[PDB]
RNA sequence: CGUGAGGGAAAGGUGAAAAGAACCCCGGGAGGGGAGUGAAAUAGAGCCUGAAACCGUGGGCUUACAAGCAGUCACGGCCCCGAGGGGUUGUGGCGUGCCUAUUGAAGCAUGAGCCGGCGACUCACGGUCGUGGGCGAGCUUAAGCCGUUGAGGCGGAGGC
RNA sequence: GUGGAGCCUGGGAGUGAGGGCGCGAGCGAUAACGUCCGCGUCCGAGCGCGGGAACAACCGAGACCGCCAGCUAAGGCCCCC
RNA sequence: GGAUGACCCCAGGCGGUAGGGGAGCGUUCCCGAUGCCGAUGAAGGCCGACCCGCGAGGGCGGCUGGAGGUAAGGGAAGUGC
């Protein structure tokens, strides 16, 4: 704290309480006690920990039915309102949150722009992003390398 | 259901004669007379006892030795002043207090013993002045 | 001396029971027979500078 | 109908002036002026003027009038303090509250 | 007439078109029930040696309820002991039908 | 992410304060006064339910009593005697019965007399 | 503030917009009362919200024969709101502040004028028990490298 | 003898200023609200409740809460009560 | 008893300083949230003799206030004078 050393007062004699300097966190002005300083909350979660958890997300979705499938994306080069053409034509009316997975970026910088949506490359999958969406789409492309991951 | 609490109901007067009563076997009595115990509706917080009249209290009896022996006593606050009085000269100089002061002393304290001390009316010789509350003479 | 002080503060109840006697009275007035105006008796009005029944002061 | 009139700041102690106060409160018009003048404080200078701006309120903006007025309600509240250093023996210093008033009076018309 | 009647531990002095709070009985609300008679009174007196043995009481149960509640507090000084408890009585409210003497 | 009071101390203080209105003095305006006016307030509550229970009966008794010397006993005698009879009538609802029904308590006298 | 080295504060908020109140009235002025502006002026510049200590006016209840850690329990009177509640308190019962420190404090032992806000068991790395999970004669990576731009993976050196 | 009994392995303590009373001793003066031990008890932490005028440790008794119900304990029952 | 916190019946325990253990309340912040409450009135402030909770509290309603607030379930602390 910016203060100095110096005992304001006395020790005894003076009628008031004893103090040293004004940087005691007992005055107003005073530096703060056990507070915060920087801090890193990371650690090392198993790596196998990880990998059954990226297993059984998606196969919660798949057993919810949810898990969707595609070999490719039609006419979609870009352009959002492509994205909501094929979107339609594979049920997706954005009644419910989707994860997009793979690894065409025509295709995820068309899908991005959407407030359902929320888009992936592979290597990128992760379990937060799944549970938070209510269906999963995958490019065959991506579900390869999903496999990959898991075996 | 909740307990009984009278209205303000109307007091009886007394008529006791002291003559040759002991001084405080009266007293208990004329104490429960005035606390109004002797009354079913009894209620501790209010004055409901009876109004005594007492005649010849100059008369009233003292066993023993007391009427040289029981000191009656008085502290003025000033240094010094703690007079004393045998029982002998209070008769003779103001008998009414005699009993006054032993009924007194068996009263409560606190406001309203002091009013229910008001409601006796302690006389030395025959008579009394109360004839307009024509007081009921009781025995005891 | 030992410098006295004092035990306790006084409680709102006793300061103000204190000042019990402090009210002011009014001050005491009667009307002057020329100008009706109302003045302290035995002082010369100061309105029309009449006391006792002439004219004694230049108002 | 009521007027009034609040001296806001006036730079005298709220105590003080009280006890002036305390002579107007309930009286007619006439006798409040009268009785402010022969009273020998200083406060009621201030308590004069007051009252002077409510009968003038109530005459010319409230359509009472003069000669029904009296003093309906009437109550002194303390202002901010003024605080000033008062230097005493051996290096200490006390602090003086300069003490202030926001003086209020209120007209009422008394009828009949 | 009336009678003196004893539920809950508790006696009480009732009389027909009675209203009474006791302490909560087992009982449905709207039904009726027979109280336990220790004395009546009025034209005929008869005294229960405790109770009497042909009478009964018969109260309408209109309901149950919970009591205003009583704040129960403890405190013990110089030992930091403090406890605070808020506290309802059940009861039951009953309507005195009638004395069958 | 730090946490002033705020809001919190006032609202605890103001419970309080609430609870102590009608206290004297500083006893319902200042926080800390209150607190200890209502820590004896509590204890001499508890301790007064308790104590109802005593006082009440204490005039119950004093009650019967005196309605019992009117027909030539004491309140001991009669408490035996009701007990040889195995009349069972609180004495809550003795007294009752010796200011509201004075025949009706006249008759349980009768009985007490008779169990000896 | 200190000769000096040096010490070292307090102090943010009208309103969407100044539309910051022409003009009249009392006043020497300050201040106010009207008029006016504004959705709002107890938003009027001593300006968002405006708690508490603290001071005041008005109203109900109450108090000048009364003995007190100030309350509480009971009852009664008066006042308010409409078989009930709220406020007040005459009488009766009971009744030795809080905290700290102590063998023991109402204690004539400590601290506290009162109110508001600040104010004291934390974090890093090791360790030791317990616990929730992953794998199991196996378990696990560190720095780094690649990828993301709040996406994760690789990396077996080393440690147990 | 099934008890907030007991034993074993581990985690977390606090305490390591006691005090009154009864009995058995030493010290002192067959002194101290004295001192130091032994067995016990209560207070400590039961300064919560009844009795002892008032009173931590004497007598009665181990307070979960509520009731305008009943029986008792010590102690009491002429009035205060 | 039902079958594993569904509730019911029966029985016992429930004074407490140092201290051990258990379960909760609330404050700031993050995920929930490109959501939802909000000018037909956010937060905060002043009331309430009303409701729920043993309690810490949480509702509801009237007045003030004038633009924010944030659920079920979880996460993290500058968290209660
Ligand atoms: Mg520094
Ligand atoms: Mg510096
Ligand atoms: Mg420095
Ligand atoms: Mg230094
Ligand atoms: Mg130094
Ligand atoms: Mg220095
Ligand atoms: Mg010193
Ligand atoms: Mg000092
Ligand atoms: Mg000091
Ligand atoms: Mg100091
Ligand atoms: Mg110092
Ligand atoms: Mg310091
Ligand atoms: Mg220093
Ligand atoms: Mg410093
Ligand atoms: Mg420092
Ligand atoms: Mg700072
Ligand atoms: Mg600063
Ligand atoms: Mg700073
Ligand atoms: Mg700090
Ligand atoms: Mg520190
Ligand atoms: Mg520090
Ligand atoms: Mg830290
Ligand atoms: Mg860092
Ligand atoms: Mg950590
Ligand atoms: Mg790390
Ligand atoms: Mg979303
Ligand atoms: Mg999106
Ligand atoms: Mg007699
Ligand atoms: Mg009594
Ligand atoms: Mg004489
Ligand atoms: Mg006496
Ligand atoms: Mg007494
Ligand atoms: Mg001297
Ligand atoms: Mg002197
Ligand atoms: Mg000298
Ligand atoms: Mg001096
Ligand atoms: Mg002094
Ligand atoms: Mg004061
Ligand atoms: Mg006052
Ligand atoms: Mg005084
Ligand atoms: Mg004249
Ligand atoms: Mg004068
Ligand atoms: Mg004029
Ligand atoms: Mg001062
Ligand atoms: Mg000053
Ligand atoms: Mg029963
Ligand atoms: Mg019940
Ligand atoms: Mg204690
Ligand atoms: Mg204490
Ligand atoms: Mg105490
Ligand atoms: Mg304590
Ligand atoms: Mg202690
Ligand atoms: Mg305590
Ligand atoms: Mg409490
Ligand atoms: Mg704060
Ligand atoms: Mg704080
Ligand atoms: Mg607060
Ligand atoms: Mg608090
Ligand atoms: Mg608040
Ligand atoms: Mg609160
Ligand atoms: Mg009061
Ligand atoms: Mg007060
Ligand atoms: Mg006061
Ligand atoms: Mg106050
Ligand atoms: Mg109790
Ligand atoms: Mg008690
Ligand atoms: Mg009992
Ligand atoms: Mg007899
Ligand atoms: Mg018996
Ligand atoms: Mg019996
Ligand atoms: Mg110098
Ligand atoms: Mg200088
Ligand atoms: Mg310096
Ligand atoms: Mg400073
Ligand atoms: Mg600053
Ligand atoms: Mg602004
Ligand atoms: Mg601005
Ligand atoms: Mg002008
Ligand atoms: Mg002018
Ligand atoms: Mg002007
Ligand atoms: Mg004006
Ligand atoms: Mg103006
Ligand atoms: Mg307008
Ligand atoms: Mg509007
Ligand atoms: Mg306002
Ligand atoms: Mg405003
Ligand atoms: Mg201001
Ligand atoms: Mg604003
Ligand atoms: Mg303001
Ligand atoms: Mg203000
Ligand atoms: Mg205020
Ligand atoms: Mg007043
Ligand atoms: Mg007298
Ligand atoms: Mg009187
Ligand atoms: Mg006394
Ligand atoms: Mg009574
Ligand atoms: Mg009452
Ligand atoms: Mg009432
Ligand atoms: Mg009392
Ligand atoms: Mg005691
Ligand atoms: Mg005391
Ligand atoms: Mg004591
Ligand atoms: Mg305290
Ligand atoms: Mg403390
Ligand atoms: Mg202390
Ligand atoms: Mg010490
Ligand atoms: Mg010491
Ligand atoms: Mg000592
Ligand atoms: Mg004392
Ligand atoms: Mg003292
Ligand atoms: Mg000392
Ligand atoms: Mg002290
Ligand atoms: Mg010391
Ligand atoms: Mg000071
Ligand atoms: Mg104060
Ligand atoms: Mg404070
Ligand atoms: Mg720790
Ligand atoms: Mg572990
Ligand atoms: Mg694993
Ligand atoms: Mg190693
Ligand atoms: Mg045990
Ligand atoms: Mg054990
Ligand atoms: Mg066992
Ligand atoms: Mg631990
Ligand atoms: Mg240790
Ligand atoms: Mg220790
Ligand atoms: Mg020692
Ligand atoms: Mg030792
Ligand atoms: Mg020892
Ligand atoms: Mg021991
Ligand atoms: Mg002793
Ligand atoms: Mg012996
Ligand atoms: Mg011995
Ligand atoms: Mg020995
Ligand atoms: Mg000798
Ligand atoms: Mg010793
Ligand atoms: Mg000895
Ligand atoms: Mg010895
Ligand atoms: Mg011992
Ligand atoms: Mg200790
Ligand atoms: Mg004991
Ligand atoms: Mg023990
Ligand atoms: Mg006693
Ligand atoms: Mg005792
Ligand atoms: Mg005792
Ligand atoms: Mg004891
Ligand atoms: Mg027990
Ligand atoms: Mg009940
Ligand atoms: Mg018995
Ligand atoms: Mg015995
Ligand atoms: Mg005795
Ligand atoms: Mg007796
Ligand atoms: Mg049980
Ligand atoms: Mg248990
Ligand atoms: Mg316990
Ligand atoms: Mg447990
Ligand atoms: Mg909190
Ligand atoms: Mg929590
Ligand atoms: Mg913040
Ligand atoms: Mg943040
Ligand atoms: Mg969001
Ligand atoms: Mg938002
Ligand atoms: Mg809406
Ligand atoms: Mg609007
Ligand atoms: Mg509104
Ligand atoms: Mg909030
Ligand atoms: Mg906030
Ligand atoms: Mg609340
Ligand atoms: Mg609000
Ligand atoms: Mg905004
Ligand atoms: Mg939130
Ligand atoms: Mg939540
Ligand atoms: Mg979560
Ligand atoms: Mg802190
Ligand atoms: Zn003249």
């Amino acid at each position: 704290v910016a203060y100095s050393g110096r005992k304001i007062w006395p020790q005894k004699h003076t009628g008031r309480a004893r103090h040293g300097d004004i940087g005691a966190p007992i005055f107003v002005g005073g530096g703060v006690v056990f507070g915060p300083k920087p801090r890193d909350y990371s650690y090392t979660l198993p790596k196998k920990v990880r990998k059954k958890g990226l297993a059984m997300a998606v196969a919660d979705r798949a057993r919810e039915g949810k898990l969707l499938l595609v070999e490719a994306f039609a006419g979609v080069n870009g352009k959002t309102k492509e994205f909501l053409a094929w979107a339609k034509e594979a049920g997706l009316d954005g009644s419910e949150s989707v994860l997009l997975v793979t690894g065409n970026e025509l295709v995820r910088r068309a899908a991005r722009n959407l407030p359902w949506v929320v888009t992936l490359a592979p290597e990128g999958l992760n379990v937060y992003d799944i549970v938070r969406t209510e269906r999963l789409v995958m490019d065959l492309d991506a579900w390869e390398v999903f496999q990959n991951r898991i075996g | 259901m909740k307990t009984y609490v009278p209205k303000q109901v109307e007091p009886r007067w007394v008529l006791i004669d002291a003559e040759g009563k002991t001084l405080g076997r009266l007293a208990t009595k004329i104490a429960t007379l005035l606390r109004g115990k002797h009354r079913p509706d009894w209620t501790p917080n209010v004055a409901m006892g009876d109004f005594v009249v007492v005649v010849n209290a100059d008369k009233i009896r003292v066993t023993g030795k007391k009427l040289e022996q029981k000191i009656y006593t008085r502290y003025s606050g000033y240094p010094g002043g703690l007079k004393k009085i045998p029982l002998e000269k209070m008769l003779a100089t103001h008998p009414e207090r005699v009993l006054e002061h032993a009924v007194k002393g068996m009263l409560p304290k606190g406001p309203l013993g002091r009013r229910l001390f008001k409601r006796l009316k302690v006389y030395a010789g025959p008579d009394h002045p109360h004839q307009a509350q024509r007081p009921e003479k009781l025995e005891v | 001396a030992k410098h006295p002080v004092p035990k306790k503060k006084t409680s709102k109840a006793r300061r103000d029971a204190r000042r019990s006697h402090h009210a002011l009275t009014p001050p005491t007035l009667v009307p002057c027979p020329e100008c009706k105006a109302m003045k302290p008796p035995h002082t010369v009005c100061p309105e029309c500078g009449y006391y006792a029944g002439r004219k004694v002061l230049e108002v | 109908m009521e007027a009034k009139a609040i001296a806001r700041y006036v730079r005298i102690s709220p105590r003080k002036v009280r006890l002036v106060v305390d002579l107007i409160r309930g009286k007619s018009l006439e006798e409040a002026r009268n009785i402010l003048r022969y009273t020998n404080k200083r406060g009621a200078y201030f308590v004069a003027k007051v009252l002077e701006s409510a009968a003038a309120n109530a005459v010319n903006n409230h359509d009472m009038l003069e000669d029904r007025l009296y003093v309906k309600a009437a109550y002194v509240d303390e202002g901010p303090a003024l605080k000033r250093v008062l230097p005493r023996a051996r290096g200490r210093a006390d602090i003086i509250k300069k003490r202030t008033s926001h003086i209020t009076v209120i007209l009422g018309e008394k009828h009949g | 007439m009336f009678a003196i009647v004893k539920t809950g531990g508790k006696q009480y002095r009732v009389e027909p078109g009675l209203k009474l709070r006791v302490e909560k009985l087992d009982a449905e609300p709207g039904a009726t029930v027979e109280l336990p008679v220790l004395l009546l009174g009025g034209e005929k007196t008869v005294v229960g040696t405790p109770v009497v043995e042909g009478a009964s009481v018969v109260a309408e149960v209109l309901g149950h309820g919970r009591g205003k509640k009583i704040l129960v507090s403890k405190f013990k000084a110089k030992v930091q002991y403090r406890r605070k408890k808020g506290h309802r009585q059940p009861y039951t409210e009953l309507l005195i039908k009638e004395i069958r003497g | 992410p730090r946490a002033k009071t705020g809001v919190v101390r006032r609202r605890k203080h103001k419970k309080i304060l609430k609870l102590a209105k009608g206290y004297w003095g500083l006893r319902s305006k200042s926080f800390r006064k209150a607190r200890e006016t209502l820590f004896a307030a509590g204890n001499y509550a508890y301790a007064h339910r308790k104590r109802r229970k005593r006082d009440f009966r204490r005039l119950w008794i004093v009650r019967i009593n005196a309605a019992c010397r009117q027909h030539g006993l004491n309140y001991s005698t009669f408490i035996h005697g009701l007990k040889k009879a195995g009349i069972e009538v609180d004495r809550k609802n003795l007294a009752d019965l010796a200011v509201r029904e004075p025949q009706v308590f006249a008759e349980l006298v009768e009985r007490a007399k008779a169990a000896q």
